[PDB]
């Protein structure tokens, strides 16, 4: 159930006195739960163990540091949003364009998460847009959409190497490195309908969730 | 004893472009100014004639063509309308080498006499390298002046010129200083050499115009290895003499430019020091080492990080562009795919957004490297560049200024030392950690038979709190000057019980190797004033 004033995520801390490969102990994990305040919340803007952006009471969506291996550290991405506040309409018809934000990590740096922008649009329940880097105007990501589905969505790499990363990925829309996006309509509290898209998906290689927003 | 004994041996001229700035038509390459193609030259400039009747767009076109043909001599500015040479004579004087100088102005056709009252050994110095004597003056005297001539110019050189033309011309009367004279530098009159200085040329000049802040030698060797200047002369950090009137005068002529900090008659021919100031004002400036116990963020924007699989092996420091400098010990080409570069960040376990990561594309380890003695441990780290991308950018990261010459900081400089080195007690240290460290003069003592000081710089502390630890290697060195200008002054090598006094780190030389990185990564990206 959805509950801003406690979402689930994990805190880590380091071993203080952790040798230097003579112990597998190096950090600590334990369980917490944050309040979310209007907009991107975090805690250190030197060490984040959390960030989360708060578009509205009824989604929020971000990611939290996570280990399984006990001595390599992963970002885990999620997202939530309010049960009811999800939009069951009819959408074959459906014409609107969308802006957002795409934040995800790649394989070889799981720690390290990386910004993108993301542009969408919708045009009588044909699905297109494009992704572009936060500082620079390459073409990282098609959106193209299922004729019979547009709450469903294939992502597919354009780029060799993606930001941040050193994996060598393969592009065009028939490349291995596709991945299926669920995508949910979500009602504003002021009552603004359909006012935000969210959805997250993930390969091996890359990770990431999709926040995306109305802009008419 | 004004004068440095040990820098004598080094023998510096004014072409070393490591104890002087070059001219604009020069170029320091192999730590000497080496001079610029006329191609080379900024296009804004006055158009001027030589002595060969060839015209030339900009002065410093026709001074690089002096530098490869000393026979083709700066003649007068503007276009060659008139024929008029440029030429000195001596009269009344016993010797061929002395007499009352005269001087016949290029658009003047009447040969009359020069001031006295403003004549020093660099205008006598001038005039006797025009009369073709190449070893320059001796001594200066003034004379009684000419009862039936009231009239004579006033003339000021900097002492690199090599015709009086070069030199400004001013209009003067006859005063009771009387007129100048000269004698040359001849070797049968040359001093004893007991109480003589020698030029790197040869010239013998006596002691105590040595380091006097005044260039009594032709290649100003007298001035460029002193202790501390005589008279009025001015003493850079670097140990050169300067005069005092080019102290706040709007142009830095010390290398770190003290000389410029704490600073609140009818022309009868062209100012060509003028132009020469003016032309300096269009060399490219490069921007960089100017920014926007644990630290934070933008306090270091230049430390770079290199890991291997999870754990930062070394640290790194940022040049410009897609180049890291790094100690060579650090990496090594086998693992080649496996190193990742981390900027902007301060906990390696929790990056944020403004953290990005680059692959390695080249690194360059340094051919005479010597894995037993550390010798030359200096490693270039080239940054893999974007396909798209047309020069390699960092939006976040400002890169440092690198030292140009081994005499930009002196022992006991203030200089800082950061890293993600082990805390006290072996302590896993997951934060940029950045500590204070003070420059050492001697270092054998403490290292004797393998600290070498021209390729190694020894630093620390007094008492020894802060030291950099295993891990810090790859660590900057860095340093600010009198403009708070930072310069990655060395880089951390080696180091013996760190954290203990008497034990300083060890950091290479990095001024030392300036010559290396840049024909590595290109000059022009790296380099400062026309070096
Ligand atoms: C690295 O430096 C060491 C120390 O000088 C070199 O080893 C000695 O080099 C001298 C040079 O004349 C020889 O006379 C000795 O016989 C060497 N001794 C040993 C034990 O090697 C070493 O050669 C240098 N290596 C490189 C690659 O520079
Ligand atoms: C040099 O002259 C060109 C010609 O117009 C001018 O555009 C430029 O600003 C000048 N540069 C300097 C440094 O005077
Ligand atoms: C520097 O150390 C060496 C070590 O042998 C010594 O010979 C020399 O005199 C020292 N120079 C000083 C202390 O100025
Ligand atoms: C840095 O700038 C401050 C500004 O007043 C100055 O006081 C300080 O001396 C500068 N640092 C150095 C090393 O000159």
């Amino acid at each position: 159930s959805y509950n801003k004033d406690a979402v689930f995520t994990y805190e880590l801390i380091a071993n203080p006195d952790a040798d230097y490969s003579d112990q597998k102990l190096i950090l600590k994990k334990e369980i917490s739960y944050i309040k979310l305040n209007l907009g991107i919340n975090q805690d250190n803007k030197n060490a984040p163990s959390y960030i989360f952006n708060l578009l509205d009471d009824n989604v929020y969506y971000g990611f939290y540091r996570d280990t399984q291996d006990m001595n390599r550290i992963e970002n885990k991405y999620t997202y939530a949003f309010k049960k009811e506040a999800e939009n069951f309409d009819n959408l074959q018809k459906f014409n609107a364009t969308y802006e957002g934000q795409f934040w995800f990590s790649s394989i070889d740096t799981p720690n390290v998460p990386t910004v993108a922008r993301a542009f969408l649009t919708y045009n009588n329940g044909r699905v297109d847009g494009e992704i572009l880097a936060k500082h620079w105007n390459e073409k990282l990501f098609q959106i193209t959409g299922f004729d019979n589905n547009p709450r469903k969505v294939e992502i597919f790499p354009t780029v060799e190497y993606l930001p941040n990363s050193g994996t060598r990925l393969t592009k065009g829309a028939t490349s291995p490195h596709r991945f299926q996006m669920d995508l949910h309509f979500i009602n504003s509290t002021n009552g603004e309908k359909n006012k935000y898209l969210v959805g997250q998906g993930s390969t091996e290689q890359y990770w990431g969730v999709l926040g995306m927003e109305k802009k008419q | 004893d004004f004068v440095d004994k040990k820098c004598l041996t080094e023998k510096h001229t004014h072409l070393s472009c490591n104890k002087v700035f070059c001219q604009p038509w020069q170029k320091c390459i192999d730590g000497t100014c080496l001079c610029k193609l006329p191609y080379q030259c900024p296009k804004n400039g006055t158009r001027v004639c030589s002595t060969n009747g060839k015209s030339y767009s900009t002065y410093c076109q026709q001074k690089s063509f002096e530098c490869y043909r000393p026979e083709a001599k700066f003649l007068k500015s503007g276009a060659c309308t008139g024929g008029g040479q440029f030429s000195v004579s001596l009269s009344n004087g016993k010797q061929d080498s002395e007499g009352i100088v005269a001087v016949k102005l290029a658009d003047l056709d009447t040969k009359m006499f020069v001031c006295g009252d403003s004549w020093s050994i660099t205008e006598a110095n001038v005039a006797c390298i025009d009369r073709g004597f190449q070893l320059g003056a001796l001594d200066t005297h003034r004379r009684d002046p000419d009862p039936n001539s009231a009239e004579c110019l006033h003339v000021r050189c900097r002492g690199l010129e090599t015709s009086l033309a070069e030199c400004t011309f001013t209009k003067g009367v006859h005063n009771s200083e009387g007129l100048a004279g000269v004698v040359c530098y001849t070797e049968s009159a040359a001093p004893p050499k007991k109480d003589s200085f020698q030029c790197v040329n040869g010239k013998r000049i006596p002691q105590k115009k040595a380091c006097d802040g005044v260039n009594d030698c032709v290649d100003k060797s007298d001035e460029l290895c002193c202790k501390d200047c005589r008279g009025e002369g001015f003493l850079c950090k670097s140990g050169v003499c300067i005069p005092k009137q080019y102290k706040c005068n709007g142009e830095l002529d010390c290398i770190t430019g003290e000389d410029e900090v704490g600073c609140e008659a009818e022309m009868l021919t062209a100012d060509m020091d003028a132009e020469r100031k003016f032309t300096k004002s269009f060399l490219p400036k490069l921007s960089c080492g100017v920014k926007n116990k644990p630290a934070k963020m933008g306090e270091f924007p230049w430390q770079m990080a290199i890991k291997e699989g999870d754990k930062i092996h070394c640290g790194g420091i940022y040049i410009g562009g897609c180049w890291i400098l790094t100690a060579a010990h650090c990496v090594r080409i086998s693992r080649m795919h496996r190193y990742q570069i981390w900027t902007s960040f301060t906990d390696w376990l929790r990056p944020g957004f403004q953290t990005v990561v680059h692959s390695v594309n080249r690194i360059i380890i340094h051919e005479n490297y010597n894995g037993t003695t550390y010798q030359n441990d200096i490693a270039l780290i080239e940054m893999k560049k974007r396909p798209n991308e047309k020069e390699c950018v960092l939006s976040k990261s400002i890169p440092a200024c690198v030292p140009w010459s081994p005499y930009l900081f002196q022992p006991n400089d203030k200089c800082i030392v950061s890293g993600w080195g082990r805390e006290k007690d072996n302590q896993k240290v997951y934060s940029l950690r950045w500590g204070e460290v003070h420059l050492i003069n001697n270092c054998s003592e403490f290292y004797p038979g393998r600290y070498f000081e021209k390729e190694m710089q020894c630093a620390g502390t007094d008492d020894g709190s802060i030291d950099a630890c295993k891990g810090d290697s790859g660590g900057p060195l860095v340093c600010q000057d009198v403009n708070n200008v930072t310069y990655v002054w060395g880089v951390v090598s080696w180091g013996e019980n760190c954290g203990k006094s008497e034990f300083p780190g060890v950091y290479t030389k990095v001024a030392n190797y300036f010559d290396w990185i840049s024909q590595h990564v290109g000059r022009s990206l790296i380099s400062q004033h026309n070096i």
